[PDB]
RNA sequence: GAUAACGAACGAGACUCUGGCAUGCUAACUAGUUACGCGACCCCGGUCGGCGUAACUUCUUAGAGGGACAAGUGGCGUUCAGCCACCCGAGAUUGAGCAAUAACAGGUCUGUGAUGCCCUUAGAUGUCCGGGGCUGCACGCGCGCUACACUGACUGGCUCAGCGUGUGCCUACCCUACGCCGGCAGGCGCGGGUAACCCGUUGAACCCCAUUCGUGAUGGGGAUCGGGGAUUGCAAUUAUUCCCCAUGAACGAGGAAUUCCCAGUAAGUGCGGGUCAUAAGCUUGCGUUGAUUAAGUCCCUGCCCUUUGUACACACCGCC
């Protein structure tokens, strides 16, 4: 191509695809167990792949709300006409993905269910899954004025070195309330 | 017959894997080859306050990023490299192919 | 037809001085000018300890070709020393008997080290908040 | 064998200088005596005919490397500034008092700019270049 | 040759050492002497590997001092070198003679300390630190705002060391040292 | 008229002109291999991107 | 301060009681056995491990 | 190792990165060395970074593998954990990153289209266009710069670096060789480069060798405040930056008090980036010149465990 680009600003224009599609497809297919994209190029042709849940609710009517997305997407990113697909392909053992629990957490909050009751629903859930160690942590604002942080913890955790980087997990969502705001970090 | 086949990439093991699987695909189908060369990695340096706001004992994070880049001369027709340059490509992998 | 090549290099914190030695006369000569316009003037007998520590016909037979890589205008002598220094004892080595190098090793090891063991000894970074690599800013109270 | 690069590279320009004063034929310029050399010299050169010197200076940077001099010869006659706010940096030469030095040996002929831009020499200028360094060398013990 | 060594030309032997208590804690002899005063360095590591550096590069390394002067051994080496040439012809001795002497006639014995304070004595490698510290010292303050070399000054305070004259403040501030911890030993 | 007058200023250069890329503040940005975006959503989304902290 | 733990002390045991008969006295032979008696992930646990285990058969035939 | 305790967990350590060892391996017309033939010259040579290519990877480059572990030797110790000394060897403490339970009313609504309540909302606390201020000055403190000179300022000459960035989304703003016009700031034409391919082999600074030089503020020192030329821009007045007008002022080595620091370290010393149309006395990194002292203690200011005492528990900034 006659741009005549460079390389670093490749490499960054393209860190900045993938993040400007994860940031739009979190704040909107939330409540739809939404968990990231992983986008592959070809020659002609970018098959981005959805990793959600409920994939026949992420279709619409029969392939609509994902047709519409074919062309925002080109609009977007100027793309060329048919040069992108979209699978939305479900993901495989559902209790280990963080930000897959947490929108089921800040639906079971806005349901109104307590919260002593929703962490064990999470926990039973991931204990259930077969996992190690878990750090449900809570905090904002909680039947009073002064705020305090709650924390649910069972199994085996690290904190340092290294392996953070390739063992654990780590999500954070904010979720709203008429009288305030209350935070989740899982990990 | 002077193709140069150019690999950058920023993941060393995947894209160590694909220059020996495009060097050990023409090895194994008899056109003479140079040495997977390697030139020398890039690095990028940024270095950013720890602090939204500015309380705090004044400390700074950092943050890099390697690059590195490979680049592969053959002796051979220009038609059978599509398919050589499909076979097991890999994720991340920026590949340039020039005939000129 | 002797092809009697003999390259070996040198380091101090970034002198890259390669010797080289062939055979025929004796005579020394770095970037093809000869020892005598070299660089400080006070650092004479620098080039001299190999030949006065061992003698001047020790470096009978031997001609010699330096080049030089990077490095400040110190340590562009002491890689320079150094190196015709492992180039005399790889010559002994390659070419002529393995016994008699022992005593031209002995006496250049029972006056110097660094004759022949490089300088494993770099400078060092320099942390954030800091004006150097140790040292603090001024820390002022009240 | 001798040349050059035996001699001890610091009074070859005391006997070039002479060299190139006894001849006499290097068209010094009209504004020789009212000039600073830098921006960041403080006075003027101390020694009256500071002309040659600087001819023998190049001519034998250009004897040693390159044939791309231009510029490159402000990038070495360049210095030290000193803004009284802190140490300056290594300023430039001077544009002028080298552009009409080389113009002022193109005069004679020991200089041929031919491409890849700037400044060569001859082998025939190379001949009197290398006889007297033989007669320093032999003169000097 | 088999090991002369000009220390720019000088020699080595010929010199005699004549306190009993600096005797291996001082090295300026046939193993410890080299064509120069100059050396990698690599002599604090440990802690007593600084006993067997030279005493020649030892006042290389303590010449050198407030700001103006951090980084220029390679200079350095020049005073000490037209200094023993001046003492060379002015007494017309073995300067390293000179030196030895004026190190001797110059280490202190006592020095006092907190337990009002206290004396007691000192260590041979204290003195040489001292004694090296002190005429040093002596020598820039002479030269400072003076019209004469620092060299001409290292002459005439050797020569006032290893001679006593109480032109040193090398030998002066010995008394003072003494006669403290003497009033309260 | 008000639309000869409505943006009447030159804002073509300068650090007045240009913004973030995701909070549209005009303070702290990273211009930097064409980032353009503020230093606290650089930090934010360092991961995603790619610069990482080895040492 | 080179003072071995006690991951080190746990596992020089299990490998003495179960290879008594294999293992040696010099140190770069067990050095390369343990590689294949054992899944260690790295280099210099693997000389640390066998550092202390030829200081055990010293203690052992004394 | 002793034992009414036994078995497990996180934290430390382990880990990843960088730094010096490999003549053995992996390879190179976008990096290099050794050979032959051009040349030019000095009577065999010196040459490049002006030329040409034959073999190769020691140097340059980054990949895999080894390599060092208190292993050996003595000394010391319940003959346990270990410490000191020594040989052999490139190394027998390299340097940072990540980091615990519990908690503070630490700071940030002036980073956010993360947000609850309150005020205003068309004569607007929303938004745009012209100005001017946030830079004012009897005093006081904190961070830094040039200095107080002969180990020294001034003219020549001489010869050596390593990390980097660089033609844009809206975007008009790149690093620049090489030819000329001028004191100089620069200009006018010309070419390359999306980068180990050009700028560039990045002829970087004191230090190096020959030159003039005070006991008085001297050629040391070069500041508040005075005449003229060019550049960025729609615009420089309160002077945007640099050369060419000067006052050539205070300062003769710093009081009580106090910070930082143990080996390529303190200090000296220049470069790159960031901020950026204009731009470094700040900061973030790199290199080069390279030391003196120490291998120890609880006196000071503080921390860590065991025992003790208590009228304190918003906890000695206590209570009374
Ligand atoms: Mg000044
Ligand atoms: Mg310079
Ligand atoms: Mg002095
Ligand atoms: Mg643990
Ligand atoms: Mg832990
Ligand atoms: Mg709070
Ligand atoms: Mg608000
Ligand atoms: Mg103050
Ligand atoms: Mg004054
Ligand atoms: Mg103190
Ligand atoms: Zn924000």
């Amino acid at each position: 191509m006659a741009v005549q680009i460079s390389k670093k600003r490749k490499f960054v224009a393209d860190g900045i695809f993938k993040a400007e599609l994860n940031e739009f497809l979190t704040r909107e297919l939330a409540e739809d167990g939404y968990s990231g994209v992983e986008v592959r190029v070809t020659p002609t042709r970018t098959e981005i792949i959805i990793l959600a849940t409920r994939t026949q609710n992420v279709l619409g009517e029969k392939g609509r709300r994902i047709r519409e997305l074919t062309a925002v997407v080109q609009k977007r990113f100027g793309f060329p006409e048919g040069s992108v697909e979209l699978y939305a392909e479900k993901v495989a053992t559902r209790g280990l993905c963080a930000i897959a629990q947490a929108e089921s957490l800040r639906y079971k909050l806005l349901g109104g269910l307590a919260v002593r009751r929703a962490c064990y629903g999470v926990l039973r859930f991931i204990m259930e899954s077969g996992a190690k160690g878990c750090e449900v942590v809570v905090s904002g604002k909680l039947r009073g004025q002064r705020a305090k942080s709650m924390k649910f913890v069972d199994g085996l955790m690290i904190h340092s070195g290294d392996p953070v980087n390739y063992y654990v997990d780590t999500a954070v969502r904010h979720v709203l309330l008429r009288q305030g705001v209350l935070g989740i970090k899982v990990k | 017959h002077r193709i140069r086949i150019t690999l950058t990439s920023r993941n060393v093991k995947s894209l160590e894997k694909v220059c020996a699987d495009l060097i050990r695909g023409a090895k194994e189908k008899n056109l003479k080859v140079k040495g997977p060369v390697r030139m020398p990695t890039k690095t990028l340096r940024i270095t950013t306050r720890k602090t939204p706001c500015g309380e705090g004992s004044k400390t700074w994070d950092r943050f890099q990023m390697r690059i590195h880049k490979r680049l592969i001369d053959l002796h051979s027709p220009s038609e059978i490299v599509k398919q050589i340059t499909s076979i097991s490509i890999e994720p991340g992998v920026e590949v340039e192919v020039t005939i000129a | 037809g002797p092809l009697q090549s003999v390259q070996v290099f040198g380091r101090k914190k970034t002198a890259t001085a390669v010797a080289h030695c062939k055979r025929g006369n004796g005579l020394i000569k770095v970037n093809g000018r000869p020892l005598e316009m070299i660089e400080p003037r006070t650092l004479q007998y620098k080039l001299l300890e190999p030949v006065l520590l061992l003698g001047k016909e020790r470096f009978a037979g031997v001609d010699i070709r330096v080049r030089v890589k990077g490095g400040g205008h110190v340590a562009q002598i002491y890689a320079i020393r150094q190196s015709i220094s492992k180039a005399l004892v790889a010559y002994y080595q390659k070419y002529v008997d393995e016994a008699s190098k022992k005593e031209i090793k002995d006496i250049l090891i029972q006056y110097d080290r660094t004759l022949l063991v490089a300088d494993p000894r770099r400078c060092e970074s320099k942390k954030f908040g800091g004006p150097g690599a140790r040292a603090r800013y001024q820390k002022s109270y009240r | 064998g001798v040349t050059v690069k035996d001699v001890n590279q610091q009074e070859f320009v005391r006997a070039l200088a002479a060299f190139l004063k006894k001849s006499g034929k290097l068209k010094v310029p009209e504004w020789v005596d009212t000039v600073k050399l830098a921006k960041h010299k403080e006075l003027a050169p101390y020694d009256e005919n500071w002309f040659y010197t600087r001819a023998a200076s190049t001519a034998r940077h250009l004897y040693l490397r390159g044939g791309a001099g231009v510029g490159s010869m402000t990038k070495i006659y360049g210095g030290r500034q000193r803004n009284g706010v802190m140490p300056s940096h290594f300023s430039r030469g001077s544009k002028s008092v080298a552009r009409r030095v080389l113009q002022a040996l193109e005069g004679l002929k020991m200089v041929e700019k031919d491409q890849d831009g700037g400044r060569k020499l001859t082998p025939q200028g190379q001949r009197d270049l290398d006889r007297i360094a033989g007669q320093v060398a032999a003169a000097k013990k | 040759t088999p090991d002369i060594k000009l220390f720019g030309k000088w020699s080595t032997d010929d010199v005699q050492i004549n306190d009993i208590s600096l005797q291996d804690y001082i090295a300026v002899k046939e193993k410890y002497a080299k064509y120069l005063p100059h050396s990698a360095g690599r002599y604090a590591a440990k802690r007593f590997r600084k006993a067997q550096c030279p005493i020649v590069e030892r006042l290389t390394n303590s010449m050198m001092m407030h700001g103006r002067n951090n980084g220029k051994k390679l200079m350095t080496v020049r005073i000490v070198k037209h200094a023993f040439e001046i003492i060379h012809l002015l007494t017309g001795e073995n300067p390293l003679q000179v030196l030895v002497n004026a190190i001797i006639n110059s280490g202190p014995r006592e020095d006092s300390t907190r337990i009002r304070r206290q004396a007691v004595d000192v260590s041979p490698l204290r003195r040489v630190n001292q004694a090296i510290w002190l005429l040093c010292t002596g020598a820039r303050e002479a030269a400072f705002r003076n019209i004469k070399t620092i060299a001409e000054c290292l002459a005439d305070e050797l020569i006032n060391a290893a001679k006593g004259s109480s032109n040193s403040y090398a030998i002066k501030k010995k008394d003072e040292l003494e006669r403290v911890a003497k009033s309260n030993r | 008229g008000h639309q000869q007058l409505y943006w009447s200023h030159p804002r073509k250069f300068g650090q007045g002109s240009r913004s973030c890329r995701v909070c549209s503040n005009r303070h702290g940005l990273i211009r930097k291999y064409g980032l353009n975006m503020c230093r606290q959503c650089f930090r934010q989304y360092a991961k995603d991107i790619g610069f990482i902290k080895l040492d | 301060g080179r003072v071995r733990t006690k991951t080190v002390k746990k596992a020089a045991r299990v490998i003495i009681e179960k290879y008594y008969t294999r293992l040696g006295n010099d140190f770069h032979t067990n050095k390369r056995v343990c590689e294949e008696i054992a899944i260690i992930p790295s280099k210099k646990l693997r000389n640390k491990i066998a550092g202390y285990v030829t200081h055990l058969m010293k203690r052992i035939q004394r």
